[PDB]
RNA sequence: UAAGAUAUCAGAGGAAAGUCCUCUGAUCAAACAUGCGCUUCCAAUAGUAGAAGGACGUUAAGCAUUUAUCAUUGAACUAGUUCAUUGAAGUCAUUGAUGCAAACUCCUUGGUCACACACGGCGCGGAAGGCGUGUUUGCUGACGUUCCAUUCCCUUGUUUCAAUCAUUGGUUAACUGAUUUUUGGGGCCCUUUGUUUCUUCUGCCUGGAGAAGUUUGACACCAAAUAUUGGUGUUAGGGGAGCUGGGGCCUUUCAAAAUUUUGGAAGGUCUUGGUAGGAACGGGUGGAUCUUAUAAUUUUUGAUUUAU
């Protein structure tokens, strides 16, 4: 007999194609998805907890730290904790899905930016993307002058919240 | 090619190599002390990635990676060899620490912000076209 | 056991190498369980394009125990 | 009949695996497989030395025998001792099983007997 | 003739201990290979200039601390002005050594060739020591 | 160094860092976690280590020291047919009793989610 | 058996390859059979000298095929749990 | 075919075909020439074989020669009891 | 891909030959216990160390070497060499590759345990084997069906001393030992890094706290499309009572043999393990192994000792 154990579940009628036809399967591809997304945060949530191993002090440092004064230790409540993790869990998700494309968007009216960067019609991987419009034919008669009222300002630069009273208060020059 | 304005992407590259590949993980932090200084457009993307470290840290020897033994007991004053109860310590090393990432996040973006209000903003095309183009 | 899938390469141009250094191009025809393989038009390849380069027949046929590789040069 | 089933009752007994390279291992053996993979205990693993004045040997057990950990530094000739070898059967050319042991009541298969018996 | 304090106790077989202890003192000696260790008679040497014997208890008394014999008084104390008190370091530990109240029990072997008494000695003080 | 079990196969050595020869001379050397019928086998973090041509003049007949050239691939499956034998290098980061407890916790755990997939699938 | 279990979990990831004449394939695995025999797709392809060419697609005795290295990732797929409960199967 | 029907055939081969040669040198106490694929020829008396032509032999004499740059040397290596690999062997003639 | 099988041997018994089945021996194996003056290993603090393993790290363009296409046509040329043109293929590298060696830096691992600073064992562990007895079992695991099953308490910085309080025992109200409550003093740890990392909620470094809960359940987390559904994981450690298994020893009772040895029953003492599932039975049940199809190109019945 045969069983896909993402699943948990036994195939009803045991032929080849009826395993392609669950291999392929809406259900069973959700589950696989969702398997390996699982086991990708245990091994990151999961820290490694270490083992210490506590040597017996000496009687020189332990007069030397001795004279050297206690510092303050800062210990949030539950409820601050819950907040914190929540904030910086969602933090690094944010550093997973930035992937600064600034130099698509600069290229954007150069003469051969349908062969290079849109990607459904390169070369090397061209062929891959059409299994799984703006097409490879435009040339430099359409479009003539950038700015003719088309072009966007470039966006400016980001910044962090956390430090976002750091910046000089006002501007140099009077913009519009 | 790693000083031009829009080289922020280039580094991206170039962190995901040594991550990706090298074993030691002193590169990692010897590299990312250069993009901290550099004006790039995209550079808060820097400073995210350093501070997401230094949090990380769990360790006083993982302090002997940013900077040298000697320079962090005269700048700061704080000491590797610190034997005793250390859990308040590395929390005010961090604190200590993550200030003069702040007062360089204070330097790049005055260097920043004023390249980009004054120049970059204004300049509408940076590719070549052609003998016939005209620009403004 | 199974039959090895090579279905979506039939009548394309195939370049294949014969045990070590031998490399035979042909448009492949048909496939068996072992590999064994036949193919139309036959050229044995070598270091000069043109020159070294003859053909073979009109149609041969390969046992499997001399494909190492067999890449698909044609979409 | 499989002569590898007279194999498995020589079990615990001192023998000499000599191998397709021309690595012979002397060693204490164990279970046999019914594909003959000996799996051996206290081992030493080494390479004849053919004369011929400089004759180059096996360029490739030498290495395969330094990679296998048991090469101790100062070991002058070409051996490597080691503790539990598993050797995959088709390797094995030869075994030379020792003098003390009778044939006799060994080589007497048990399903040979069984099948006339049942007969 | 002299001995030892503060070693290293954890090695607990002998000849396994000594090629530790012959390894901290002379780097790049002989026993820093591994095939076979000497072993002289109650009544050869371990390592050039000056070592012959060494000598280890499992007892609760003589714990970390080893005699050690040498081939003759002066170079046992050769050894000493070797380091001249400036204390080299076994394992991880700064030994701190003297010369030995008592005898080498092996260098009395060479004194006497330049002994059953002592055996008998031996034998007898030991069942009194058990009482 | 290590020493394994007098009577131990390759079944019970999972997890033990292994050291699989193969025909050419080349040495894969990681934690195992499967094996085969034919004895092809799945190393978990495993180095190749070779001895390259010009430092084999070295290992004949006379402290040598050999430059083993090596690379890193992690999680191989490897085939039968090119193994020639295997030794064993490392024992597993969790001892003997604590395999132990991991396999209980394991196998009640697993009994566990039946049930609360059987109750789950019967009643809806 | 498992090791041959895990090369069909690998549809579809980047691996590689080590045929026995020495080449060295590293491309998208897109079809496998029990034989271990593989179809790559999009492949970079190391010659034994170390002449490196790129081909859309290739196809390979699996016979000849020395090691794969496989993603990282599925060092935790569930071929390897040692201890599994299966419900109990549907009746024909 | 049944079980029963294989071990038929098993003795059929070994008493009336080519292993015959083998055989009836195993009962008759004659000695054997045999050529292993490693280019050397062992002289033994055979006191057992099977299907894969591997073979339990006694009193075996090894004679092994090699040659490097025309100059040769014949070396001979005497075994009381071995245990021989069937794939190796490539020819087994019987002695007179 | 399929079929078959679930240790072997020998004896007695049931339905002259063999098969099937059953209890009695031997041998073999697994699991579990449990021993051996069994074997090996388990890191400074009386100090700023060190052992094993690394670095796909640096010095470093180190030092020492050797390498950078072939064919066709003309000119000059010695009697090979350079220049220009035409064709063929062409991993990148020359700060390379190959050989030699050192120094430094940094990473992962552990009993950094207890007692002692004392002229060739028999401290309390943990890790890894070897060897020996005993019991169970004879491939192993879910699942169903009838049955046997059937507990608690304290603690989650730790240790030590002092003060008092309470309880119990010894002896002539007093003394002593054990245990518990409130305070104070001293020692060590707090990286527990999400400040105890069994959950949840409250909460903290001038403190180690308080509330609720513990498996057909609860909690955490991940995934969506417009609350729900589908997934992964957590539910712990320490001590004591009980209850029960195994081990050695002692005394008693009994049977055999010539005061002793061997076996069985009970009580006492030391030591060690378990403490919520277990038995029978049942299936067109799962997986392991074994034999044969299978020595005929895809693994194991030889094309890697470079050989004439």
């Amino acid at each position: 007999r045969y069983y896909c154990e993402y699943c948990h579940s036994y195939l009803t009628h045991d032929t080849l194609s009826v395993r392609k036809s669950h291999l392929v399967g809406k259900n069973h591809l959700r589950i696989t998805a969702d398997y390996y997304r699982n086991k990708a945060r245990d091994i990151i949530n999961k820290h490694n907890h270490k083992r210490r191993h506590i040597g017996k002090r000496g009687r020189k440092e332990r007069e030397n730290s001795s004279q050297n004064e206690t510092l303050k230790v800062t210990c949030l409540s539950n409820k601050e904790k819950r907040h914190i993790m929540h904030v910086k869990k969602m933090n690094q998700k944010e550093l997973a899905q930035t992937s600064i494309d600034t130099l698509k968007l600069l290229y954007d009216g150069s003469p051969g930016y349908s062969k290079v960067f849109v990607d459904a019609n390169r070369f090397d991987i061209g062929d891959l993307v059409k299994a799984s419009s703006r097409s490879r034919d435009e040339t430099c008669e359409s479009n003539p002058f950038p700015r003719l009222n088309n072009p966007k300002k470039l966006e400016p630069p980001k910044i962090l919240s956390q430090w976002s009273n750091t910046i000089p208060k006002t501007s140099i020059f009077y913009s519009v | 090619v790693g000083l031009h304005f829009f080289s922020g992407e280039f580094w991206d590259l170039y962190l995901e190599q040594i991550s990706s590949r090298c074993t030691s993980s002193k590169k990692y932090w010897n590299v990312l002390r250069k993009i901290l200084e550099i004006p790039l457009h995209s550079f808060s993307k820097f400073y995210a990635l350093w501070l997401q470290r230094i949090d990380d840290i769990m360790d006083l020897k993982q302090l002997s990676q940013l900077t040298s033994k000697d320079e962090l007991l005269k700048k700061l004053k704080i000491d590797i060899n610190y034997s005793g109860r250390k859990g308040p310590y590395l929390q005010d090393a961090k604190k200590k620490l993550k200030k003069i990432t702040k007062e360089m996040y204070m330097v790049v973006q005055y260097q920043v912000l004023e390249i980009y209000s004054i120049f970059e903003s204004k300049i509408y095309i940076n590719y070549y076209t052609s003998p016939e183009t005209l620009v403004s | 056991v199974s039959t090895p899938e090579l279905k979506k390469y039939m009548d394309k141009k195939i370049l294949l190498n014969i045990n070590g250094s031998r490399k035979v191009a042909g448009i492949l025809r048909g496939y068996d369980i072992f590999l064994n393989v036949v193919l139309d038009d036959a050229m044995e390849i070598n270091g000069e394009d043109p020159a070294n380069n003859h053909q073979l027949g009109l149609q041969t046929v390969i046992r499997g125990n001399s494909i190492i590789s067999l890449e698909a040069l044609d979409a | 009949m499989k002569l590898v089933n007279f194999l498995k009752k020589l079990r615990n007994e001192q023998v000499t695996i000599e191998l397709k390279n021309g690595t012979t291992v002397w060693g204490t053996l164990q279970s046999v497989s019914p594909q003959m993979n000996a799996i051996l205990t206290d081992v030493k693993l080494t390479l004849p030395q053919p004369r011929l004045n400089k004759l180059n040997s096996n360029g490739i057990a030498m290495a395969s025998l330094y990679l296998t950990g048991g090469q101790q530094p100062t070991a002058s000739d070409n051996i490597a001792s080691l503790q539990y070898i598993n050797i995959r059967g088709n390797t094995i050319r030869q075994i030379i099983l020792p003098d003390s042991l009778n044939l006799d009541s060994l080589l007497v298969d048990q399903k040979q007997l069984n099948s006339l018996r049942r007969s | 003739a002299l001995y030892f304090q503060n070693l290293p106790s954890r090695p607990a077989n002998k000849e396994n201990y000594t090629r530790l202890l012959l390894k901290h003192i002379n780097p790049n000696n002989k026993y820093a290979i591994n095939p076979s260790l000497p072993l002289p008679h109650n009544k050869l040497l371990d390592d050039q200039m000056g070592l012959l014997e060494v000598s280890i208890s499992r007892s609760s008394k003589m714990t970390n601390q080893a005699f050690l014999t040498f081939v003759t008084q002066e170079e046992a104390d050769r050894f000493l002005e070797k380091y001249t008190t400036t204390a080299l370091k076994v394992q991880g530990r700064k030994v701190r050594m003297g010369k030995a109240r008592t005898n080498s029990l092996l260098g009395l072997s060479i004194e006497m060739q330049k002994t059953y008494n002592l055996d008998i000695k031996k034998v007898l003080k030991a069942r009194k020591l058990k009482r | 160094k290590i020493q394994v079990a007098h009577s131990s196969r390759l079944a019970n050595l999972i997890d033990y860092k292994l050291r699989v020869l193969t025909q050419d001379g080349r040495v894969y050397i990681g934690q195992l976690m499967a094996f085969d019928k034919h004895m092809n086998l799945v190393l978990n973090e495993c180095i190749e280590e070779r001895v390259p041509k010009t430092q084999l003049d070295k290992l004949r007949p006379r402290t040598l020291n050999i430059k083993v050239e090596k690379r890193v691939l992690g999680l191989t499956i490897l085939r039968g047919e090119q193994i020639l034998s295997t030794v064993v290098e490392d024992k597993p980061l969790l001892s003997k009793k604590e395999r132990l407890v991991r396999d209980k916790k394991e196998k009640k755990q697993a009994q566990k989610q039946t049930k609360l997939r059987k109750e789950k699938e019967k009643k809806p | 058996g498992i090791p041959v279990k895990l090369l069909n979990e690998a549809q579809g990831h980047i691996v590689s390859l080590e045929l026995t004449t020495g080449a060295t394939y590293r491309g998208k695995l897109v079809e496998s059979e029990d034989s271990m025999n593989v179809q790559l797709r999009d492949v970079i392809a190391t010659e034994p000298q170390g002449a490196v060419t790129h081909m859309d697609q290739i196809f390979v005795r699996g016979s000849q095929i020395k090691f794969i290295v496989v993603p990282d990732l599925l060092k935790n797929a569930p071929l390897f749990k040692k201890n599994s409960s299966r419900p109990m199967p549907p009746i024909r | 075919l049944s079980r029963a029907e294989l071990e038929e055939l098993e003795e059929f081969e070994f008493k009336h075909g080519p292993m015959s040669l083998i055989n009836d040198a195993m009962v008759t106490r004659t000695p054997v020439i045999i050529s292993l694929r490693n280019n050397h020829k062992i002289i033994a008396r055979v006191k057992a074989f099977d299907r894969h032509c591997n073979m339990v032999l006694e009193n075996v004499k090894e004679l092994w020669t090699e040659k490097k740059g025309k100059n040769v040397i014949n070396r001979e290596r005497f075994i009381s009891k071995l245990f021989l690999r069937g794939d190796s062997v490539i020819v087994v003639l019987k002695t007179p």
